[PDB]
């Protein structure tokens, strides 16, 4: 989930970009 | 570039997606 | 700024509470 | 005056047993203590035990709940192990519960002379401590077999902390203002509080533990800070602080400053810094802010969808 | 007119308000109305919009990150009831980060059936002081509502309205400073009144138009059909969502949707009512779509992504209901001073089996595992790392896990494994050791002797005082002597004294605190073993600090070196009262 | 006895500890 992706780790700025339409 | 917490993830993801939005399924 | 007014001020700035 | 223990293995146990070991420059025989309580202490077991220099046996502590520094053996330094612990133990911490300062071992330079050293338990004590005695103390050098468990030892202590310096120490005869460095964990939200703490102190040879126990008896006039409302930009993080009030005109303060950080460890805390003027209900606190971590966690977790 | 308009799915609304038409005829929600993530909007975007046909959302309400929104007021004029069927964590309403939000609005709103409401970090949030929770709903407890406006600032809530005694003064109740909250008698506590007071009919959930008259009611307090409120769905009236009545056709419609296509559950019906999917122990027949229990077994087997399900809080565990069997493992997170137990025992309760390994790990609130009421194998076919099948870490108030006089739960494989647990006495986790058979097969348990259960009394023999003898400042006792099965496991006594004026004092809890009213523990070294196997060295203590006219509690506890063995666990004495004598 | 009398003899009796 983005917690464990982005806050639990460090996102790339591909990662936030895949929660996005 | 850093851990993304909280309210900042929040941020973070609204800057990446202004006008896009975000998902949901 | 006085140590207090100054300080008022600085908790605007940091923790958002302001006079 | 040398103090012979006519039954060779005295405890200590309160401030009264203590009291027997008033002005022994030297202990011969070993010592044991389990100090576990007291009132008002008035640093009563430093009195009684700061002569000692010398203890011929092993030094035992165990169980023993209030004690949080071992700095009341102000002048304690030297255990000759002419009486080892089995084990052949000369210094044995036993679950001391609250001990969280071994020795001030800047200024501390006790050798602990034959036989291992035994640490288990103490959760509040560092492993960092530990490791400083047994070198300070020649038994890892002397090749000690010291049986020191990394598990149970520093556990749920805020051990091995980052620096925070101080930026802005502005006085006056009756209010301190002060600045410290910005602080956060990799998690912002893991930062619950700082927690400043300052002790009108005429002498820059304060620490951190002193005239401290766990029965309540304090020191230090501890002043708990909320976390500053957080910047996105790293370099609009202000330069958090306290206007810390009703001091004394040209009294000189002991400060420093700590942070107050939920488990996930990370933590970071000051020096002692000296400013002239001018002339338990906690773990419900620290569930509080893990929950409503929690929610916020599970939230985000929810409502935002990887597109697949 | 009870429920005059449309039935509508969960709603999700994020990023742009042009969603919130789908609302536009809604009356009830089947499902979430989450409303979050419209940073773009101002209050310019709020002011015409509103959806005053809205009455009742099934499930939670969620709002989250909304801009410009002020006040509930414009949005749900007119809702009244979250019924929380589904929760969103442990929650019905849920208002987060508002940024903008004034005063909440939802004046009418009188009911919320099940889960509590969060109200978080609305920096603007006023009126919230005034709201009084009871009459909303009964878990004021659970409720969580914390750095809004009227938590960090003065508010200026006047609104020239009943005034209610849950505060300490007689503060009027108001939603806002138009908006009176409408307290209703209190004998009618669950369906409300008129404006006139005279009170609803009995099903009329919150408020109704016209008294004691069942179609003209604004909700239901148990089931919706044909324009009116009933008690329970007559046949042949299937319960559909615990909140409405469909007729076979309607559920049977529903199965072939999702048996023709995707996105699913059959709606099978068991036990008058309709249901995602058959129960365990039945299997649908004939296509009927009728559950009919099956001749063998056929439990619900539940299949857990990647072979892992953390249960978080309500909702995680609602998503096991009925789970008979876990095909994962399970992992236990409760978070937060409130307990969990009713809702856990109700989802995870029916768990008869777990196929991975059963992991408990920094639940707070939970004093008990025994949520769990048929749990009886952990086949630990995957395993926690360390190969355990049993895992409990850190759980701050976990005091027993299942009752090992009744239940019985059994390991296949796996290892145990316990720590931290401050109030699990080692006594409920010997007692697993045999009961799961992991003593039997020998199995290395990873059960730390020293953190599990050293905040609780764990002495499960008695120590009686054999003797008393009492002096103006001194108190001599004794008591029957002790030893475990090996004397050498026993390390001391220790005798507990406390000032005790009224013979009040509870017992002592196990952790030690030194605070200045506690107990003044003494440790006592153990007597000589000696003489006969009587033992007839019963130990004493005298104390001489003691005062006179004083009466002291006095207990005392065994301490004792805990092992493998399993078999020490020390003893204590209740405690008793005795008192110094009286001197000049 | 005594408190202190017999205390001392409980020690002696159990604990082995005498003046
Ligand atoms: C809200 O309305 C519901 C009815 O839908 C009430 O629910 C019952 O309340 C009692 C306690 O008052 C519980 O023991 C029952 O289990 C509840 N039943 C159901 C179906 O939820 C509830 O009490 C009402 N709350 C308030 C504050 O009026
Ligand atoms: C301690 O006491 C014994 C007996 O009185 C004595 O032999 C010994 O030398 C003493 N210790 C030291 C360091 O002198
Ligand atoms: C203690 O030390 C002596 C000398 O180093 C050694 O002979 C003895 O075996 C040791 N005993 C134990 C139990 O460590
Ligand atoms: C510092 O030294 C003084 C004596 O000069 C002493 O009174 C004081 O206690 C010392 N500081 C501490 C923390 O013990
Ligand atoms: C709501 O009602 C209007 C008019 O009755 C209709 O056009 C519309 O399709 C309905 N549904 C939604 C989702 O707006
Ligand atoms: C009840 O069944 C009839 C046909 O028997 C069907 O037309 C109707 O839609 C069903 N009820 C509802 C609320 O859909
Ligand atoms: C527990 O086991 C005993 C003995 O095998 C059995 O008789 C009993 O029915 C079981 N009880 C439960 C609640 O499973």
């Amino acid at each position: 989930g983005i917690v464990e992706q982005c806050c639990t780790s460090i996102c790339s700025l591909y990662q936030l970009e895949n929660y996005c339409n | 570039n850093q851990h993304l917490c909280g309210s900042h993830l929040v941020e973070a993801l609204y800057l990446v997606c202004g006008e896009r939005g975000f998902f949901y399924t | 700024x006085s140590l207090e007014e100054e300080w008022a001020q600085i908790e605007c700035e940091v923790y958002g509470r302001c006079p | 005056k040398v103090c012979h223990l006519l039954e060779g293995e005295k405890t200590i146990d309160s401030v009264t047993s203590a009291q027997e070991l008033r002005g022994c420059t030297v202990i011969n025989g070993s010592l044991i203590i389990n100090i576990r309580g007291g009132n008002n202490l008035a640093a009563e077991l430093e009195a009684n035990l700061g002569l000692i220099e010398e203890i011929s046996g092993y030094l035992k502590i165990r169980r023993s709940y209030a004690l949080v520094s071992l700095s009341f053996f102000r002048k304690l330094r030297l255990i000759r192990g002419e009486t080892l612990e089995i084990g052949n133990y000369s210094f044995y911490a036993l679950d001391n519960q609250n001990l969280r300062q071994l020795w001030d071992w800047s200024k501390h330079n006790l050798t602990t002379t034959q036989g291992k050293l035994f640490f288990h338990y103490n959760p509040k004590l560092c492993l960092s401590e530990i490791h400083k005695m047994e070198e300070v103390s020649g038994t890892k050098g002397r090749q000690e077999r010291n049986d020191i468990a990394l598990k149970t030892n520093g556990d749920k202590a805020s051990c091995e902390n980052e620096l925070l310096k101080f930026s802005y120490i502005r006085t006056s005869f009756d209010k301190i203002l002060l600045r410290w460095e910005p602080y956060w964990p990799p998690d912002f939200r893991d930062l619950l509080g700082f927690m400043l703490f300052y002790k009108e102190a005429p002498y820059q040879n304060v620490t951190e533990f002193d005239g401290q126990d766990a029965c309540g008896s304090n020191s230090w006039t501890v002043v708990d800070i909320d976390p500053p409302l957080r910047s996105n930009d790293p370099k609009s993080q202000n330069h958090p602080g306290w206007l810390m009030r009703g001091l004394k005109p040209w009294t000189q303060y002991a400060i420093f400053v700590k942070t107050l950080v939920t488990f996930s460890t990370y933590g970071a805390k000051s020096d002692i810094i000296y400013v002239q003027t001018d002339a338990s209900q906690i773990l419900k606190e620290l569930e509080e802010s893990s929950f409503r971590k929690t929610f916020e966690d599970y939230l985000h977790n929810v409502v935002f969808v990887p597109r697949p």
